[PDB]
């Protein structure tokens, strides 16, 4: 349960970073589209 | 028409990067749930 | 072409709306796995 | 436990909702391309 | 202009096929997390 | 525990195969756009 929390917490931290990156790139894509 | 096109190109290039990131996120969420499962089994 | 463009524009905006939705599903999936983890940790 | 159960099930419920909304938007995007 | 329009439509209909796959992957991940909440609940 | 386990590992398996499929389709689209 030290290998388990390390591996789950880190993967959820990485997933959340990728979903924020994707939000950044959709707002960028929507904005390029308006223009 | 030419400038409306290049803007669509650049919007879809960006949209394709967003999807790549969502794809990588789902790969991370699988590893997470798998980690939980391995702890229940073990 | 003028109007085939507007058809690709309309389509990309809607595609962009579909991705944003799946992205919100992702965030919610993360919250659900984190809820399982919080319980295990406590 | 009760809070854990609620937190998981409401987020999973909203994930379904959002993936249905996405499906609908995808089938719409396709409709507009075919035109 | 016309080539690029035919290019964009081809790209975008592929992109939509990618999103459709990520969307089915999402539904499966939900069933897996529910799998975990079912063993906790029972 | 036997049912729960397999429902979770079966679903992570088809998820994983959907995600690799989407990468194939997304790489394809980047290449079509580039031309």
């Amino acid at each position: 349960i030290e290998e388990e929390r390390k591996k789950v917490e880190e993967n959820l931290k990485k997933a959340e970073e990728k979903l924020k990156k994707a939000e950044e790139l959709l707002k960028k894509s929507e904005e390029i589209l308006k223009k | 028409n030419s400038q409306a096109i290049d803007n669509l190109r650049a919007s879809l290039e960006t949209t394709n990067q967003a999807i790549e990131a969502i794809r990588q996120a789902g790969q991370e969420m699988i590893l997470a749930v798998q980690g939980v499962q391995d702890y229940i089994n073990n």
